């Protein structure tokens, strides 16, 4: 996250860190029940050096605050049993960029490990609304990742505006969230993590999943996120959640 | 496994145009871009690139105007046309496939991982000419129980390259085939040498095999003490 | 405009670093990649996004960036790492390479073996004369080869070629070719190449008498 700040410990207890074997933190995810995480499909596609689609290649860390302290009290390490990537996911456009990760053994809920609520299909996150991205991704464009989880406040952008800021790249499954002025954005290593939204009454819903962007924090180039409300039934169908 | 295969070497008169191609062996460019880079002897130079499935070309400022980059996903072939050719455009032109175009927030043109074999474009008005091959005989004074040198002089050919082997590729230890020197004539020359035991000269036969593909010149030359 | 030292050297086992110096519009604002080019080979990506190593790249390569500079470290270098190394970065809306750094692998001094070759009968019949002096397997690269014809120092009529540093033994070889017309070759008796090099306590001359 560029232009953010350190999270308070336990502030985002649904944020998960996904490490690939021999590589450390690669992607974020979010805890939606004791057994299931939500992440981005593009994180789990093989490349020439490594089978990212193979659930055996991954370790999830729940309750993690600091990447240098993976054995801190409250950190929970879990293997993955299964990766369900959305069947319509397109590798080129990142349309339908969502995946569900099944833990081999369940999360134990605590001060540091708690699920985030899923929005119904009808749930509106209006243009202009301040919401949050979190992650251990790069903190400056051209820079490096964070040891301490970062949070950034960004605003939902109108879909027509989003479509024309990134011409011929935006589908109805996507949302732009950020600023026309740049400054605050997700960045490399934030992929798969949650967009968290606080409602007027204080309830927190997951609005989206960090998907892609043209650079980070640049003018007229807000980060792109998978809209979660559209996937409510699909999540229920595949997980029971 | 991905392989990019480029078109053959060209000789182009100064002022002409060349169009180099780059075929992705698997039949598709998938979610990757193509970048073009040349090596003219001074270091690597980026020319530009394009995403073949989503194609709008990007160009280096130095080559703005004279370069056109295109690509056809259906034949999985990309192209670079360079016009108004100069002597200084004599170079090996490479195409390379980038990383995934959407996986990295930093983009892709800086992540060239699968390279073609290169296409030599020689910009010269010189005519194609096979080499003359001359033996460089081991000295009559070669030290007894010591080491002898022998070789072949591969003279007055155009364009580059030439390949030299010894004894049909069976003799590799001690071989040096020198970079060719461009002569004021516009033809190239090089020597290939090998060191061998002086004690082998009386029984072993040494033959340099010279291939000059652009002229279809094949020469096997026995290099003999006499 | 990315600047790299033209030459860096280290011995096998040594750690060397190769710097890439840029400005705010390139390195200052962007990620840096590094490439190796072995002689006669297409370039190979070693590092991207400042410090990320693709699979199949040796562990001894690593990268860092700070401000408007970046560095490639080769830790435990070997003789086969003799190569050119290039940094690359975005600069506004185009991509640019550094000028390149050649890595020389350090070796103890090794004197060349020297050989002279008269023009072949075949070349002579064909109409020209080339005289070849070979300096084989030496270190360091720097040598002086002086042609003498009837003990007269020549100038302007020879060309040198030098091999890439050998990937196993880290030496060089060099050819010097004296080119004369057949008619001019026939006007002289003694042909000699004199070699000066650090491995030689005094210059070595190889000669022959025409005919
Ligand atoms: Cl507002
Ligand atoms: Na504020
Ligand atoms: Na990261
Ligand atoms: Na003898
Ligand atoms: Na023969
Ligand atoms: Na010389």
């Amino acid at each position: 996250v560029v232009g953010g700040t350190d999270a308070d410990e336990g502030e985002w207890p649904w944020q998960v860190s996904l490490h690939a074997l021999g590589q450390g933190h690669i992607c974020g995810a979010s805890l939606i029940s004791p057994n299931w995480l939500v992440s981005a499909a593009h994180c789990y596609i093989d490349d020439r050096g490594f089978r990212y689609s193979d659930p055996t290649q991954w370790t999830a860390f729940l309750g993690l605050h600091d990447q240098s302290q993976r054995s801190a009290p409250g950190v929970q390490e879990r293997r993955l049993k299964r990766i369900i990537s959305h069947p319509f996911f397109n590798d080129f456009t990142f349309d339908y960029d969502i995946a569900l990760l099944e833990l081999e053994k369940p999360a134990e809920y605590s001060s540091m490990v708690r699920p985030i609520s899923l929005p119904d299909a009808s749930h509106v996150f209006p243009a202009g609304k301040a919401i949050w991205v979190t992650g251990w991704g790069h903190t400056q464009y051209g820079g490096t990742g964070a040891l301490i989880l970062q949070k950034g406040e960004i605003r939902v952008i109108n879909q027509t505006t989003c479509e024309n800021l990134l011409p011929q790249q935006i589908t109805p499954r996507m949302m732009c969230v950020g600023f026309l002025s740049g400054g605050v954005d997700s960045c490399q290593g934030d992929s798969g993590g949650p967009l968290s939204s606080v409602e007027a009454d204080g309830r927190i819903f997951q609005a989206g999943v960090v998907s892609w962007g043209d650079g980070c924090a640049q003018r007229n180039k807000p980060g792109v996120y998978t809209r979660l409300p559209l996937f409510r039934d699909w999540i229920k169908e595949n997980t029971g959640v | 496994e991905v392989q990019l295969v480029q078109s053959g070497a060209e000789v182009k008169k100064p002022g002409s145009s060349v169009k180099v191609s780059c075929k992705a062996s698997g039949g598709t460019f998938s979610s990757y871009a193509i970048s073009w880079v040349r090596q003219a002897g001074q270091g690597l130079e980026w020319m530009g690139g394009i995403i073949p499935i989503f194609g709008t070309a990007n160009y280096a400022q130095k080559f703005q105007g004279r370069v056109t980059i295109t690509a056809d996903e259906s034949t999985s072939t990309a192209y670079m046309e360079l016009s108004s050719l100069r002597s200084e455009d004599t170079a090996v032109y490479y195409c390379a496939r980038t990383f995934h175009i959407r996986r990295y927030r930093s983009g892709y043109y800086d992540k060239m991982d699968h390279w073609g074999q290169g296409t030599l474009v020689t910009v010269s008005s010189a005519s194609t000419k096979g080499p003359s091959v001359f033996p460089l005989a081991p000295s009559s004074k070669s030290t007894s129980g010591g080491t002898a040198a022998l070789g072949c002089l591969v003279k007055d050919y155009f364009p580059e390259p030439v390949t030299v082997s010894w004894n049909s590729g069976a003799l590799t230890s001690g071989v040096h085939t020198f970079p060719a020197v461009l002569e004021s004539s516009g033809l190239y020359s090089l020597s290939s040498v090998v060191t061998v035991p002086s004690s082998s000269l009386g029984t072993q036969t040494y033959i340099c095999n010279v291939n000059h593909k652009p002229s279809n010149t094949k020469v096997d030359k026995k290099v003999e003490p006499k | 405009v990315l600047t790299q030292p033209p030459s860096v050297s280290g011995a096998p086992g040594q750690r060397v670093t190769i710097s890439c110096s840029g400005s705010s519009s390139n390195i200052g604002s962007n990620y840096v990649s590094w490439y190796q080019q072995k002689p006669g080979t297409a370039p190979k990506l070693l590092i991207y996004d400042n410090n990320q190593r693709p699979s199949g790249v040796p562990d001894r390569f690593s990268g860092s960036k700070s401000g408007t500079s970046a560095v490639l470290a080769i830790t435990g270098l070997q003789s086969e790492d003799e190569a050119d190394y290039y940094c690359q970065s975005r600069d506004i809306s185009q991509y640019v390479f550094g000028g390149g750094t050649k890595l020389t692998v350090l070796r103890t001094v090794a004197a060349p073996s020297v050989f002279i070759f008269p023009p072949s009968d075949e070349q002579l019949k064909s109409g020209t004369a080339s005289v070849v002096c070979l300096l084989n397997n030496f270190y360091p690269r720097e040598a002086k080869v002086q042609w003498k014809v009837d003990n007269a120092l020549q100038s302007g009529n020879s060309q040198e070629s030098v091999t890439e540093q050998d990937s196993k033994d880290s030496t060089y070889s060099l050819s010097s070719t004296l080119t004369l017309s057949k008619a001019d070759y026939e006007k002289h008796k003694v042909y000699a190449c004199e070699v000066t090099h650090q491995g030689l306590s005094s210059p070595v001359t190889k000669s022959f008498n025409r005919g």
